[PDB]
């Protein structure tokens, strides 16, 4: 499409054409396949200048040895230009180090406002309470269990004597909504604890949610980041367990301590706990709610912009750009690993509108070639196929690889071919979910993407990039235990997944594509989608791209920190 | 009597690419033996290989059929270090692009292992055998001298955009065009030679360009070369049936 | 040596002069059926593969993917399916495969060959292969187009392999997943009481049999029954869990109709010293009896008897399953006090009753009895004399928990409650089936 | 009925006219009898535990309890010590429990009757009954104080329970526990590739004959052998495990003396044309054939084959276990370019390769060919083709690794590489 095309060069032109910092980049034309490198070294970028200044002063100070460019072999960063990027979708102009997720309070934030969340059923709760106590559950009662929880779980006392507490300073981003598919409940809860399903979804979207999860009630817990940054994801459901059981107790009167707080306890922290994601094995080995368990289909319903907008290449883009921050920048490039990490393995999927101009002419390819099947519609799609596969993904990468052709511009930006890699397959899989509705015709058009890619330019990603998309293939319709699974349903543990970076938020945006062209509420468990609409969690779920752009310049304000404490 | 066809495509790039494959290189310059130790950097011109292991005829071996029908290469036998070249070839039409220079190793040289990324390509070898396999990269055309370069680290350059002189961008600087000529004076990791080496003249865009096996959308695109992406699309089919169920 | 009379559930003799040793799982051919056929069995909820299909709900808690939904009628072809299903999971024709309808058609049994386990370094195979018979199956029978074939698979496995285990999936065994394994040699113990419980059919005493069997077995796969402690887990299983001597039964009997907690103590050292197990030590000036041991591992197996002998009654006189996480604690703790003897597991029985009340009647994890195990983090701390007591309980409770046998464990006992060695244990190992 | 003939790792005929569903883990005799083996045995480390005992040093990297030690005879007493472990590991008179001083009374070799396994849920009965009757028979034989029980006890388990594993212990097996495995029915697939070459006694094909054995045991406790998956992974195991009509040993031999991964490539797909697996579909204006497969897991077994026989010749050339990593990236890579069919697994050995070989050259992880197994994150995603190949590599090796074989499987072959089944794999299966 012509307008993201026209973004995707205004961002090249201020990436290479016009001075950032003093990188002495003035001038010239983004088509241009040469350019002059200055030699400049890291003192052309002023955040480099400023970490240099600081790893000087610090290295003085603490008496050993510290940041020190002229450590590195041979010469110091930035003998070419070092340019900005650009946040996709947004005129957001980055300090490229200010996207590394160490720097970024946006991007550390995200991932604490998934890390301590989880999602806890009230109805067995309740049955509870009628079966073992003969409670009558109520409104009333509920709306003061509410209450009674929104002090409790931040770290509050509601039972014995002589409790020391969190300080509430502290831990002021803790708290418990509730939401259900029952709407009379709904209409008796106070609007203080409420997330409104009806208020906040369209009334398709609304219905499809209501219809899944049927007369149902659940509680969507954040515990406090201060805490999730102390302890780890595993922290989530026991804490949130806790103090449901104490406000359980208090606010109904019960023993504190008696076999039926017990099943409080089995129901919380077992039987009607939904965690982000489940644990990990021994030779990666994590407790739930960590990166690594997160499905693909879980982070399309944690991200919101599903809800926002009836634009499904918009709404895939959104995920991609959140999923290869967190699972690449934070889990592999951390998590799994660490040091300088993979920032830029992320940032080519979420920056300089490259994803955006390939998605947006493979929706205009699409809705040309297959009669608007990548306009939203359940009954639109194309049967998926090798066939259509085959055209849409073929079609997808030739443009693309064109694109960094006439460009060379795009070409110096990805640099690295797995960078090139993930934004041409990420294309050619959203594009190929979008137009059929399956999400394994998505992966199906990604690892075809690959091999078209290896073979026209005689590379593809760095040395290890394609173990997966070779394994890719052959894997997405096989029915072989370990092998087998829609998309939607697999995640970073998958096991051809488990390791590299470039593909794990390609698949988040794929698995959405097939839902978000089709219109759908979610795209695997819609107590993720409801959870997580919600103005009150400090990052913007809606906008996660623009988010980072915000953490960038230095306008997010994070959770968790510990100043009321710390000396002057 | 099976006769290889290599790769498919009816193209210059797909007739480059069977050249690489096959080994059916043009030799277009020289690089003495101490030179080419020297550039490599693991031991100085004209010393002994050093070794990581004593040779396979003074400490003997198991007695197997595999190395008793398989012969030892001379690398082998005298027990080298396993060592390497590495190379970043330009996507504006260098000879070589990755994959296909370890096709080129992995099809004429014994006992390699070669390695695959996209901004460096390497084979590790026994050090004489990869001085073996180094010596035809280096005077052969699957490499021109200003597109690509031998680099052991810092690789950078093989996706930036050229030098107005026609060289690819080097981060460290270990060759450059001085007098028309390719003129490199430090090895592969950057460390200055005592003497520098004349790579020779390099290829015009032209030449270049005929010789390449990077498809490119302003020479040679890979759309237009049908018999290519239809080995893709049959490839993808099969593999995506068989994974299915293998019938 | 020693030797135990076999009396089944109902007090009645099943054998007389059997020697502890032949009761090893190690050496007990029934002990060994049983173990492997748990291991080679899996259960399949056809009707949820049906669900499942239709609505994309599968793959966890909360689950569902849109727009992909499959019509089949899966438990209308029920008896087509278990055909093939069989021949699938079989390895020679004529073995002792076995798929079996059930609940109408709404679930299999199936159990694969010997063979499979033979071949395997443990139990997964069952699962595996199960599920695979059942995906391949499904395939075939309705013509399931290749693009939609990952939805076949899910619906059957759930989210494996991006989960560890079927999470969302529809096939169940006796058993765990090994990774859930806490300790070495703890796969065995890795079996909820509610499982047990089902499979006996709520029979309090049978419940604690199997129990016994499976968490003996453990005891065995942990080392823990080696030299002088063969002895010792083998004069525990035989008389806590197989009824040796009517012991069990008849403390039981005579404590059943006005007995407490306390009466059981009464019996246990009046048959103690009778039988000349304990003997006075010392007395003390007020009087008191210092009682000693004079078989160490017999008293063992008599307060180990007593444990069971009490949650019997005091759980049965409820009908409340709770009840037992005190007894086990109460019995021994004041058995001691008692005798100046140790309790059962000397000490551990006790222990493990101690947290096991904590953990069934707290916030911060556990349950009711049911959900316990062998493997669980509070309750598997005595070697084996706990859990049977657990088992037993929850057979006996009438109505008091949410996580009852139905809630948990309804598809186990609908589809292994009906296999004769695993509902009357102590008959199958006395040979008498 | 497909029927192969069998050669041994010489090339020498054993068997003929096999039924390859004969050779399946779940009805071949000889490879449970490989697993019943695998399962009940372990090897106990006599010196490691005299040595911690006089130390304290026991239970992990840098562990040392220091005041405690005690100064026993273990190896000095190794005949004793394993006459009493046999008597406690053993479950009846008679039966197949075998004790065995090893080494010059270093080490015991301790196999559990197959009524342990038989009894219990998986294998680790071999590893705990094994530790407790070494952990009672030095309580007994030295007369340790009670207070002194927990010293040797942890001599010999290491930091369990605290850890999941005995580690800083001294009872070792093939296998690993339980609770590491990645997937369901991996057990077997965890076993290190330097172990399996340690056991062949540095013997190439014995070494992927023994792993292929493994792997596919594995596949089939994975369920990925259901149906028409079983003649799948069988002509697999015959042909690329089990040299089935003496293909791999014969491609092999003619690419030898100046093959190379290429090279192999022409032997495979003359081999296939010549057999009738695959045949020219389509000649295109270029001249080149796309071929098609007739038999699609016929085919996938040539590839298999081919991919084992470049890792010999290439492996062998250098006599460089490093080289198996691109071997089998590029011997399928190529192969696919060659003949417009998919390669081995269609394209799992490749990718499988892609990350293994990224995983032997890199900071991330991995390391050497020789750490490498079944259940190894990196190299797990192919369905047992992979990693025979890996274990015939590290066996070639003539001495370029740091994690040599030696280093990290001493032990095992030591105590293991004497078991007549366990070195000649492919003359148990074919029944001499
Ligand atoms: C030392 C290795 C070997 C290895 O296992 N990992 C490295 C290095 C590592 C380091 C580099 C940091 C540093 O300079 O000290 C880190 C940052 C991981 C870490 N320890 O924090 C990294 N790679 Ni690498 N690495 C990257 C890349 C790449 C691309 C670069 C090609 C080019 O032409 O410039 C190539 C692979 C390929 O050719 O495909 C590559 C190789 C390599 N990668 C080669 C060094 C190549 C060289 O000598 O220059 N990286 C990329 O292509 C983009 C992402 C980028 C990562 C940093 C970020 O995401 O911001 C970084 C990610
Ligand atoms: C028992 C077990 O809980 P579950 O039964 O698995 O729910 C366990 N909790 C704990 O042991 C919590 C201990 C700290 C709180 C009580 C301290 S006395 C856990 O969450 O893994
Ligand atoms: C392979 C495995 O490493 P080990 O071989 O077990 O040391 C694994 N690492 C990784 O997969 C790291 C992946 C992220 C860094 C590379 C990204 S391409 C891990 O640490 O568990
Ligand atoms: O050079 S490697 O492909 O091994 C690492 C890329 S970050």
């Amino acid at each position: 499409a012509a307008d993201i095309f026209s973004k995707f060069k205004k961002d090249m032109e201020v990436k290479f054409a016009q001075e950032f910092g003093s990188n002495k980049q003035t001038g010239g034309d983004i088509t241009d396949k040469t350019a002059k490198f200055l030699r400049l070294g890291p003192e052309q970028d002023p955040r480099k200048v400023e970490m240099i200044k600081a790893g000087k002063e610090i290295a003085e100070k603490r008496g050993i040895a510290f940041y020190n460019p002229m450590m590195h072999s041979g010469a110091p960063l930035g003998q070419r230009a070092i340019t900005p990027y650009t946040i996709s979708g947004t005129d957001i102009v980055c300090e490229p180090d200010d996207l590394h997720y160490v720097n970024n309070a946006a991007m550390q934030q995200m991932w604490d406002d998934i890390r301590r969340t989880c999602i806890v059923g009230l109805d067995m709760a309740h049955e509870t309470l009628e079966k073992r106590l003969g409670k009558e559950v109520t409104p009333e009662t509920i709306n003061h269990y509410l209450e009674v929880l929104n002090h409790a779980m931040p770290g509050a006392a509601v039972v014995q004597e002589m409790m020391v507490e969190t300080h509430p300073a502290l831990v002021d981003d803790c708290y418990v909504k509730v939401f259900t598919g029952d709407d009379a409940l709904a209409d008796e809860i106070d609007k203080q604890f409420l997330i409104d399903i009806n208020k906040e979804f369209s009334e398709e979207q609304a219905a499809q949610i209501k219809a899944s999860i049927g007369k149902t009630s659940w509680q969507a817990i954040h515990i406090p980041t201060i805490v999730s940054r102390t302890t780890d994801g595993a922290q989530t459901s026991r804490w949130a367990a806790m103090q449901i059981g104490m406000s359980f107790i208090s606010a109904y009167a019960m023993c504190a301590g008696e076999a039926a707080v017990a099943d409080l306890s089995f129901a919380a922290k077992h039987a009607a706990l939904v965690s982000m994601g489940e644990m990990l094995p021994a030779r990666r080995a994590r407790g739930p709610n960590e990166p690594g368990g997160l499905s693909f289909g879980h982070l399309s319903d944690i991200v919101q912009t599903s809800r926002v907008s009836e634009d499904p290449a918009k709404i895939a883009l959104e995920v991609v750009g959140a999923g290869c921050m967190l699972y690449d920048q934070i889990w592999l490039g951390s998590y799994m690993s660490g040091g300088v990490g993979f920032t830029q393995y992320a940032t080519a999927a979420y920056t300089d509108d490259i994803l955006d101009n390939n998605t947006y002419y493979d929706v205009d390819y699409i809705n040309d070639k297959y009669n608007g099947a990548a306009t939203v519609g359940k009954d639109n799609k194309v049967k998926a196929s090798l066939e259509v596969v085959k055209d849409i993904a073929t079609e997808s990468t030739l443009y693309g690889i064109e694109t960094y052709e006439k460009f060379p511009t795009a070409l110096e930006d990805h640099f690295g071919g797995s960078q090139r890699a993930t934004v041409l397959a990420a294309a050619a899989g959203v594009a190929c979910s979008l137009a059929t509705g399956n999400a394994n015709a998505g992966l199906s058009g990604w690892y075809l993407s690959m091999y078209l890619h290896k073979e026209a330019w005689g590379r593809l990603g760095f040395f290890g990039f394609d173990l997966q998309d070779q394994c890719g293939a052959t894997n997405v319709l096989s029915y072989q235990g370990d092998e087998g699974l829609p998309d939607e349903l697999r995640g970073p543990n998958y096991p051809n997944y488990a390791m590299n970076v470039g593909h794990q938020g390609g698949y988040a945006g794929i698995a959405q594509a097939a839902h978000s062209g089709r219109g759908d509420a979610f795209t695997v468990n819609p107590l993720l989608k409801v959870c997580f609409a919600d103005d009150l969690l400090p990052f913007n779920f809606a906008e996660p791209r623009r988010e980072f752009g915000r953490g960038a310049i230095r306008e997010f304000v994070p959770a968790g920190e510990r100043s009321l404490v710390i000396p002057a | 009597a099976y006769e290889r066809q290599y790769y498919p495509g009816a193209t210059s790039v797909a007739a480059n690419r069977r050249k690489h494959m096959s080994g059916k290189l043009e030799k277009l310059r020289e690089i003495s033996d101490e030179d080419l130790t020297a550039v490599l950097g693991h031991r100085a011109p004209g010393s002994d290989y050093p070794s990581t292991h004593p040779p396979l005829a003074e400490m003997g071996e198991p007695a197997c059929s595999t190395r008793e029908n398989v012969a030892a290469t001379p690398g082998a036998a005298a027990g080298d270090r396993v060592r390497y070249i590495q190379f970043a070839d330009s996507m504006y039409n260098a000879p070589a692009t990755p994959y296909f220079r370890s096709y080129f190793a992995a099809i004429n040289f014994r006992g390699v292992d070669p390695g695959t990324l996209s901004g460096r390509q390497i084979v590790e070898a026994r050090e004489r055998d990869m001085e073996q396999c180094a010596k035809v990269q280096m005077e052969t055309e699957i490499t021109d001298h200003a597109l690509a370069g031998v680099r052991g680290a810092t690789v950078h350059g093989h996706s930036v955009r050229l030098q107005e002189d026609g060289v690819m961008f080097d981060m460290l600087d270990r060759r450059r065009l001085e007098n028309g000529t390719i003129i490199m004076d430090k090895d592969q990791v950057a460390i200055p030679l005592d003497r520098k080496v004349d790579l020779g003249k390099p290829m015009s865009s032209e030449e270049a360009a005929k010789r390449t096996t990077i498809y490119r959308v302003d020479n040679v695109a890979f759309r237009d070369d049908a018999e290519v992406v239809e080995w893709v699309h049959r490839i993808f089919d099969q593999r995506t049936k068989f994974g299915f169920q293998p019938k | 040596s020693d030797t135990v009379d076999i009396y089944d559930d109902r007090g009645k003799l099943l054998e007389s002069n059997v020697d502890i040793m032949s009761l090893a799982p190690t050496r007990n051919a029934a002990i060994q059926s049983i173990i492997m056929d748990t291991k080679r069995s899996v259960a399949v909820n056809l009707a949820g593969i049906q669900g499942a299909l239709a609505s994309g709900k599968m793959g966890g808690k909360g689950r569902q993917i849109l727009g992909r939904g499959l019509n089949y009628d899966i438990v209308g072809n029920a008896d087509a399916i278990a055909e093939n299903v069989k021949k699938l999971v079989q390895v020679d024709e004529g073995d002792d495969t076995n798929v079996i309808k059930v609940k109408g058609g709404k679930s299999l049994l199936i159990q694969s060959p010997k063979s499979r386990i033979i071949a395997g370094a443990d139990f997964m195979s069952a699962t595996t292969v199960g599920a695979a018979a059942v995906t391949q199956t499904i395939m075939d029978m309705f013509g399931t187009d290749p693009y939609d074939a990952p939805i076949v698979k899910s619906a059957v496995w759930g989210s494996y392999p991006q989960t560890m285990d079927l999470m969302g999936g529809q096939v169940q065994g006796i058993l765990s997943i090994p990774q859930n394994n806490e300790g070495l040699g703890f796969s065995l113990r890795n079996i909820m009481a509610n499982h047990v419980a089902a499979i006996s059919n709520r029979n309090a005493m049978n419940a604690s049999a199997l129990s016994s069997i499976y968490e003996q077995s453990g005891i065995f796969e942990m080392g823990g029954a080696v030299g002088m402690f063969e002895r010792h887990q083998l004069l525990g299983l035989a008389y806590q869990g197989l009824n040796a001597n009517n012991l069990l039964y008849d403390i039981v009997k005579e404590n059943g109709k006005d007995g407490t907690i306390g009466t059981v103590i009464e019996s246990v050292v009046r048959r103690a010293i009778e039988a000349g197990i304990i003997s006075v030590d010392k007395t003390a000036p007020s009087g008191y009896n210092f009682y000693k041991a004079n078989d160490v591992p017999k008293w063992n197996a008599c307060a180990a008897v007593g444990t069971l002998a009490a949650t019997l009654v005091n759980c049965g006189a409820g009908r409340a399953a709770q009840n037992v996480s005190s007894t086990l604690l109460y019995f021994n703790d004041i058995l001691e006090k008692e005798t100046g003897l140790p309790g059962c597991d000397y000490g551990k029985v006790e222990g493990t009753a101690v947290g096991f009340s904590f953990f069934s009647h707290s916030i911060y994890g556990g349950g009711g009895p049911g959900v316990f195990n062998g493997n669980h983090v509070v309750t598997r701390h005595s070697r084996g004399f706990a859990i049977p007591c657990v088992c037993a309980a929850v057979a006996l409770d009438a109505g008091t928990q949410m996580f009852s046998i139905e809630s948990t464990s309804g598809l186990i006992g609908d589809v292994f409650g009906a296999i004769p060695e695993f509902r009357e244990p102590i008959k199958a190992v006395a040979g008498v089936l």
